[PDB]
DNA sequence: CTAATAGATTAGAGCCGTCA
RNA sequence: UGACGGCUCUAAUCUAUUAGU
């Protein structure tokens, strides 16, 4: 008679050399297998998201907690699981256009719009890597 | 529509890293109800959040959250998918390499090959033959260059079965002696199937062959470990289908499942499908976005 | 044994509610207790953890005592416990992980994992039982006009190069047109049909793949030939019609103890089905189930968007069980006799199927009674 | 070659061309993070 | 040398929800 | 475009026959 064959789950592996199946509890172990640390970043968009994003970037570092704990392991920090600095005090911003000069009035041929908004975007990015001194690793992009 | 992927097809040339959130993720208490009913809601889930968000983040940085060492060394891996661009003769030419796996030593290499070779063709997909046997050199030359020899055994993934003379040019581009095998991998196939007693799912981990030649699988059932399904519904299996090649089914079969939960971009438990074809989907539309690039990178952190 | 003979330091944790704990506080007592017996260094290190809990309203008998801060983050807490530690020259020892890795694998593992007991479960398709041994071609470039096509005709009937693919007798058309019988049934052509599904049959003209196509898409138009009579209608769909059925057109909405039609957002739902046949590993029949919406019966929303948000509104709250049994029931009602479904095919031919699903056994589970 | 024979201005070109290569090479086909770069010259 | 039927075999492209 | 799954609607082309070269 017609029968099923079972598989069992493999193993993936970890630092020190240790080995489990969920990756969420072994990183809350044992940790990734190589130690970068910088993550100065940068950011460009309106000044109440440079305000929300500094608040949910310092809001990580506490713990956080689920609503239901059996299905998803805790997370009790950044720096409690990878063993890196990532604060809200080195933050290279450049500033995003606010007049946004497309309206109600301009609705036709929106692929011009999506044009518009691309082309300032990349020019303000690229204008910022290629002229300052600091050195940025990563760039959010935050918009309504 | 195309704003991530002309934003990010542009900024491709200029070698910089970039990451894109939407506001009502960070900002999800304001946008309460407006009349009575919610807009928005994350509290069940908030803390899974942050598990979203930070590892990602830290590989954009250059860090490697979890590696997969359950692999024979001295093996090959490759995968396929290809679009359609539409653009003006609505032709059905992009094809993009998805990846390949080698052990130099001691590492793993996650660096795939790239370069959207083209097809007069509209609707048939397949492959002319020329441009098969430069597909498969290049993972040639990448093989000898990260491996410092040759290659001894070579796998390859698939979305669709194909015709006969571009796999004979296949064989006729293999160096020595080697072994290549080719495996095709559907999504969707109407096998549904029930459990008789309790109000669970099946187990996941199930099989159901039906010949030497093909196979099933399931990958949405409810580990133990969570004690909770991974779909809301019944789930639906995966076909199975070897085209081509002598390769004992168990151990692909064993493989392509072993390969389901490298997921870099999140962090959930299981996975449906194998990252391979996902991920040459999800690197396809950032090609496709506009054409004027030559010669791309082949690191995965700017395309994701 | 452990807090006089064998211990060295203490880590009384301050929370919230610690202080209410009457355990806590005995144990607290014991080791003031054995403080003031030793009177060597120190035993006792407060840690903090909530931010509600204030640094003045701590506990009572703990106020003398400072703690080092857990309420910004965990790793410089981690970090300076240990250094203090290691500062009061307590005894070390090598590290390893494997240990920590058998603990944690050990103190997790009862309610998980598989369990070596047996289970059954069911399957979506019905195989075939019966079939006429030959079907029969005939065709004489005069029966019929060569311009109408075979949608009009309800009973097996499709054109082909030469041989007129009919499961009936080629003189049962007479119900509109006469001399059917006056074409002569000598110079007819048989082919049998059990070397054909065993596909040993091949010829110059006829392959196994078409004639395959060609049973297939008769036994298919024979299904639809047998359920329109079952007096359950049809709605229109991108793929074939949905068939379902009304309230109040069984007894009382109600077939052994399963409600099918039912309500929501004050509209009307009912459970329909769709049923395609497939062979290569066996002569089966898909049957796939879906949820229908009406206003009364008589009508249905016209918006595909909001009858897909009411569908899953409808279907959250569906499960395994419920979906199993129902679709049971239903094929069971569909069922037109008590032990399988006929298929009058031909004029007097039919083809039977188990009503029966299929089975399948599996030596491999779960720790089963999780309740939630 | 060795000696600056066939071509000084070649044999400096060649070299550059080869560091360049090597470089750019590293730059988009590795997965690590770098910064600096300390050339070494023979 | 163009067009109606018909199966088997393919890809976009939106909407709901996220565990009773 | 924080990611995953489940449904629904739309498109071609290949493979018999047939009518107009
Ligand atoms: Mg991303």
């Amino acid at each position: 008679m017609k029968e099923l064959i079972y598989i069992e789950e493999p193993s993936i592996l970890f630092a020190h050399g240790q080995k489990c199946t969920d990756p969420r509890d072994g990183l809350a172990l044992f940790g990734p297998l190589n130690q970068i640390y910088g993550i100065k970043s940068g950011v460009v968009g309106t000044q109440k998201g440079l305000q929300i994003f500094k608040s949910y970037l310092d809001k990580i570092q506490k713990p956080i907690y689920n609503h239901n704990n059996i299905t998803r392991p805790m997370f009790p920090g950044f720096e409690a699981v990878f063993g890196c600095k990532w604060e809200s005090q080195n933050i290279v911003f450049k500033e995003i256009t606010d007049e946004e000069i497309r309206r109600y009035l301009f609705n036709a041929s929106t692929h011009k719009r999506t044009y518009d908004l691309v082309t300032l975007f990349n020019d303000k990015i690229i204008t910022a890597n290629k002229n300052d001194e600091e050195r940025v690793d990563v760039w959010f992009v935050i918009v309504p | 529509a195309q704003f991530h992927d002309q934003l990010k097809a542009r900024l491709l040339e200029h070698t910089i890293p970039t990451q894109i959130l939407r506001e009502s993720t960070l900002a999800w208490r304001d946008f309460k109800n407006t009349f009575g009913a919610p807009i928005r809601d994350f509290s069940k889930i908030e803390g899974h959040l942050a598990w979203t968000i930070s590892t990602a983040a830290y590989y954009k940085a250059g860090g490697k959250p979890w590696k997969l060492g359950d692999i024979r060394p001295g093996v090959c891996y490759l995968g396929l998918v290809y679009k359609k661009i539409e653009k003006s003769k609505n032709p059905q030419n992009a094809c993009c390499a998805a990846q390949m796996f080698l052990d130099n030593g001691d590492g793993t290499v996650f660096k795939g090959e790239v370069g959207p070779w083209y097809n007069p063709e509209k609707g048939e997909y397949h492959l002319k033959p020329k441009e098969a046997k430069a597909l498969l050199t290049q993972a040639l030359e990448s093989y000898k260059e990260q491996n410092k020899s040759y290659p001894k055994e070579v796998f390859i993934h698939a979305r669709t079965r194909f015709n006969d003379e571009e796999w004979n040019a296949f064989n006729e581009v293999t160096p020595k002696n080697t072994n290549l095998v080719g495996v095709t991998i559907t999504k969707s196939k109407p096998l549904k199937l029930y459990k008789t007693e309790g109000a669970f799912p099946i187990m996941r981990g199930n099989a159901y062959i039906v010949d030497e030649k093909k196979a099933f699988l399931w990958t949405l059932g409810f580990v133990p470990k969570l004690q909770s399904t991974l779909s809301m519904e019944v789930p639906n299996p995966i076909f199975i289908e070897i085209n081509k090649g002598e390769a004992e089914i168990q151990q692909v079969l064993k493989d392509i499942l072993a390969l389901t939960k490298l997921n870099y971009n999140a962090c959930i438990y299981a996975d449906g499908e194998p990252v391979t074809l996902r991920f040459a989907n999800k690197i396809g539309e950032i090609l496709t976005a506009s054409t004027e690039i030559k010669t791309p990178p082949l690191a995965f952190k700017y395309y994701i | 044994k452990e807090i006089r003979e064998n211990t060295c330091k203490f880590l009384i944790v301050s929370s919230t509610a610690g202080n209410k704990r009457e355990g806590v506080l005995k144990e607290l007592a014991v080791a003031t207790k054995v403080k003031k017996h030793l009177q060597d260094d120190m035993f006792i290190i407060p840690l903090a953890i909530d931010e509600n809990l204030s640094y003045d309203d701590i506990n009572i008998e703990i106020v003398r005592l400072n703690a080092i801060d857990f309420k910004k983050s965990w790793a410089k807490g981690l970090q300076d416990l240990l250094d203090a530690f290691e500062k009061q020259n307590v005894p070390k020892k090598p590290p390893d992980h494997s240990k920590s890795n058998l603990l944690y694998q050990q103190i997790f593992l009862h309610d998980k994992q598989a369990i070596e007991k047996e289970e059954t479960y069911d399957s979506n398709w019905f195989p075939i039982i019966s079939f006429p041994n030959e079907l029969r071609f005939h065709r004489y470039d005069w029966r019929l006009p060569k311009q109408f096509d075979v949608r009009t005709l309800a009973f097996p009937a499709i054109r082909y190069k030469e041989y007129l693919c009919t499961f009936a007798w080629e003189y049962d058309f007479i119900h509109q047109l006469p001399k059917t019988e006056t074409y002569n049934g000598q110079e007819s052509i048989r082919i049998s049909t059990s070397d054909i599904l065993s596909g040993r049959y091949d010829t110059d003209f006829i392959r196994n793949y078409e004639c395959q196509r060609l049973i297939v898409q008769l036994i298919n138009k024979a299904f639809e030939l047998r359920m329109k009579d079952k007096n359950v209608r049809e709605y229109q769909m991108s793929k074939t019609f949905a068939y379902w059925i009304e309230k109040g057109k069984l007894e009382k909405d109600k077939f052994e103890k399963i409600k099918l039609v039912g309500k929501q957002k004050n509209k009307y739902w009912h459970f329909g089905i769709s049923a395609a046949g497939k062979l290569y590993p066996s002569p089966v029949l898909m049957v796939s189930s879906h949820i229908i919406f009406t206003m009364d019966g008589i009508n249905l929303i016209k918006s595909k968007s909001i009858q897909h948000s009411s569908r899953r509104k409808q279907g959250k709250n569906w499960w395994n069980d419920k979906w199993r049994e129902k679709l049971l029931a239903f094929i069971r009602f569909l069922s037109d006799d008590q032990n399988a479904i006929y298929l009058n095919v031909g004029s007097e031919e039919k083809i039977l199927i188990s009503n029966k699903p299929l089975k399948f056994f599996g030596k491999m589970s779960y720790v089963t009674p999780s309740e939630v």
